[PDB]
């Protein structure tokens, strides 16, 4: 079975940011830059 | 925390305002200038207070809205019986909680 | 940004707006062009970002960029037990699966 | 019609005075409720063209810091308290109207005692300009336009009299806006958005008349986009 | 007309292709561009309809997880690459529209392999579906549809033949959007609003008329503000 990535799923970076997914967004809202590039991943900062 | 804090920037020339009328003026136009800041460290009001004066409560934010000042600027404002120099930010902060719950006072 | 000049455009209201905000808090040096200041802003690994849902910049220059993401596995556990009713041991007569 | 197009955005509204009126609309599709509120707002704060205090002059007063003897208030009280003054013109040919009061000794000075302006009135009768003691000596000219937004006193400058005193602008008859997107069931998919938005008004217009005005600039700039070049 | 009027949004548009289109339009008044530019975005990315393939049947594979003899690629790369395809029909009358072909021995299979259909058109011709070496046999039926969206295979499970495999629905046809507003300087004042926004599409429809498409889903919307409760 083919397991697309949801809110029920964690992914974590090589360093340590552990984490789970909590809420998949419309690319029609999510932080976009200047050029109409919008971001994928929204890391919180607190954990750093 | 980041709307209610206020910030300091540039410290040149005299930062007296409390007393002379040519300091209101002087520092007025110095910081239209480039060397007064608009928030300078200026005992009484730094020339940020000097230039912006809200009568009622949203008078404050919608100057903000339209990029005058940001919220964590120091302006003077006016409440329910008192000339208090706060920041827009605090003075938000204080709304959020009053609606909150409505006993305002 | 290069492109950018060329592809016909400048800056924003939006992109001097952080700019002001940016300086206040000292990340760029007060008084050069908001091309040099941007290229500054950029150097320090942050960019100016509108909100998406607003259209209106986000208050202050964010970094952003490249970083490499792992999916880790589900464990049998992941798998969510929602239990009703159903077997119960023989000698102690608790809920079993 | 009965499927797709009878499932329409159900326009309820609550309006109690002209001053408070919520709109609810839903059911909408994902993330519509933000893409319709936003806008609205940013067009019923800056859009909805209202009248402002744009400059002012007491006869003896030079600057802006002063204070006038019989006088409690001063310079700067009194231009701020007319920042809250709501004046309302009827027509286009209107665009800058200077009101005009003088009042002496023992009285105090409310918005009422500006002398009449055929095509002009006053919404803000009652409002407290001043607290004049005795040989209190008060005449002054407050100018008044038409316009959008805000606009800072330092931005315009207005020059009538060489003595008088500019004042921000403040031009919108709606106080301020608030929207809310909250989700909705309605029987086969739960994603779905609720928009609700809260719009108060000082008096001159209602909240109603404003959204109207307010979906209108934006369907006007909406057609816009006609002609290609 | 000459004066307020004349000074009209200058709809100016430059489109290469069926992909790229930027849109220029000024002067605008106070942060308007803004207003606009963002509602479209938002639009232009959810609302707008397109094509996608919705269905594969390879004749000899039954489940989506096999691996055909003599093709280098497996069937979950080949469904992969076929979400890639970017096709388009010209009328409503072609709802759902099933593309054959049909490819054996030494032969590398792109899109243009597909044998022609009357109203549709294939506008990812070179496009890699798979490398046969020898004794290399496919033979498959992929459908193709209009829709709105992103739909998980998931969700529609498509039954054209028992032993087929649904595939995800990538329908928007437009890629990105992007918009910038730039200061303009008309005579008088400066503060001026440009605003020009920049769109891609997948070809399936053009950038103009994905964004009239836009502005439309939105004026429709403007008017659901109209019956008062």
């Amino acid at each position: 079975q083919k397991r697309k990535l949801q809110v029920g799923d964690k992914l974590a970076n090589r360093h340590g940011n552990k984490g789970v997914v909590a809420k998949i967004l419309p690319v029609e809202d999510m932080p976009h830059l200047p050029d109409g590039t919008p971001v994928d991943v929204i890391l919180n900062p607190l954990g750093v | 925390y980041y709307i209610t804090q206020v910030r300091k920037e540039k410290k040149g020339a005299g930062l007296e305002f409390a007393t002379p009328e040519e300091a209101l003026a002087a520092h007025e136009r110095g910081e239209v200038a480039l060397n007064a800041p608009i928030k300078v460290a200026g005992r009484e009001t730094s020339v940020g207070r000097l230039k912006y004066v809200f009568a009622n409560p949203d008078e404050a934010l919608l100057a903000v809205a339209h990029g005058i000042v940001d919220l964590q600027d120091v302006v003077t404002v006016r409440y329910m019986g008192k000339r208090l120099e706060t920041s827009p930010g605090r003075i938000l902060f204080a709304r959020i909680v009053a609606e909150a719950v409505e006993d305002e006072k | 940004f290069g492109k950018r000049k060329g592809e016909g455009f400048g800056v924003d209201k939006r992109e001097v707006e952080v700019l002001r905000r940016a300086e206040k808090l000292g990340l760029v040096t007060p008084g050069k062009t908001p091309e040099e200041q941007l290229k500054e802003l950029f150097l320090q690994g942050k960019v100016v970002l509108y909100d998406g849902r607003t259209g209106e910049p986000i208050e202050g220059p964010i970094v952003v960029g490249q970083m490499f993401i792992m999916k880790l596995y589900h464990m049998v556990e992941d798998k969510m037990h929602a239990r009703s009713t159903g077997p119960y041991s023989l000698i102690t007569q608790q809920p079993l699966g | 019609m009965l499927d797709s197009k009878l499932k329409a955005p159900v326009f309820t509204v609550r309006t109690q005075g002209r001053e408070y009126g919520e709109f609810v609309l839903e059911p909408l599709e994902r993330g519509f409720g933000v893409t319709l509120g936003n806008p609205l707002r940013r067009i019923l704060l800056s859009s909805i063209p209202g009248t402002a205090v744009t400059s002012v002059y007491i006869e003896d007063v030079l600057h802006e810091f002063s204070t006038i003897p019989g006088v409690k208030e001063d310079v700067v009280e009194i231009i701020l308290n007319l920042k809250e003054l709501v004046v309302r013109f009827l027509n286009p040919s209107l665009q800058t109207v200077t009101l005009l009061l003088k009042a002496e000794g023992p009285k105090e000075v409310k918005a009422r005692d500006f002398l009449p302006v055929a095509d002009v009135e006053i919404m803000n009768p009652d409002l407290h300009i001043a607290t004049l003691e005795e040989g209190g000596r008060l005449n002054m000219e407050v100018r008044v336009d038409r316009g959008v937004g805000y606009v800072p006193a330092e931005k315009h400058g207005i020059k009538d009299r060489i003595n008088a005193i500019p004042v921000d602008a403040v031009f919108s008859p709606v106080r301020r806006v608030a929207f809310q997107v909250e989700d909705t069931r309605l029987g086969q998919r739960t994603d779905l958005d609720k928009l609700t938005l809260r719009i108060w008004t000082d008096g001159s217009v209602t909240p109603l008349e404003a959204l109207n005005q307010a979906v209108e600039i934006l369907r006007e700039h909406l057609t816009y986009f006609s002609n290609p070049q």
